[PDB]
């Protein structure tokens, strides 16, 4: 469950019904790092309007 | 009469305490009650505590 949890049988949940997330949850997925934090990021002196 | 060490059969009216066990659960902390709880089912395999996972 530590490595990788749901990968193997059933995922163990918090309180929330919600399963924990695992180190290959932070690892991989379109919220892990390599497309959350390392192809895309954001960044200072930005700013937006209409 | 004598003052020795001897290994004898004798009728004797004997007192003892009965006062210690359970006494030192008063004082603690209710932190302090939890890590002594804690350490007791490490050792117990049939005590344990309620979990939402």
């Amino acid at each position: 469950a530590l490595l990788d949890n749901g990968r193997r049988g059933r995922a163990i949940t918090g309180s929330n019904k919600r399963p924990l997330k695992s180190l290959a949850d932070m690892i991989k997925g379109k919220q892990g790092r390599f497309r959350q934090n390392l192809l895309g990021k954001r960044v200072d002196y930005s700013g937006r309007s209409v | 009469m004598k003052q020795g060490l001897q290994l004898r059969l004798s009728q004797q009216l004997a007192m003892t305490p009965q006062l210690q066990q359970a006494i030192r659960l008063l004082q603690l902390s209710t932190l302090e009650l939890q890590q002594e709880l804690q350490q007791a089912l490490e050792s117990n395999p049939l005590l344990e505590q309620i979990d939402t996972h």
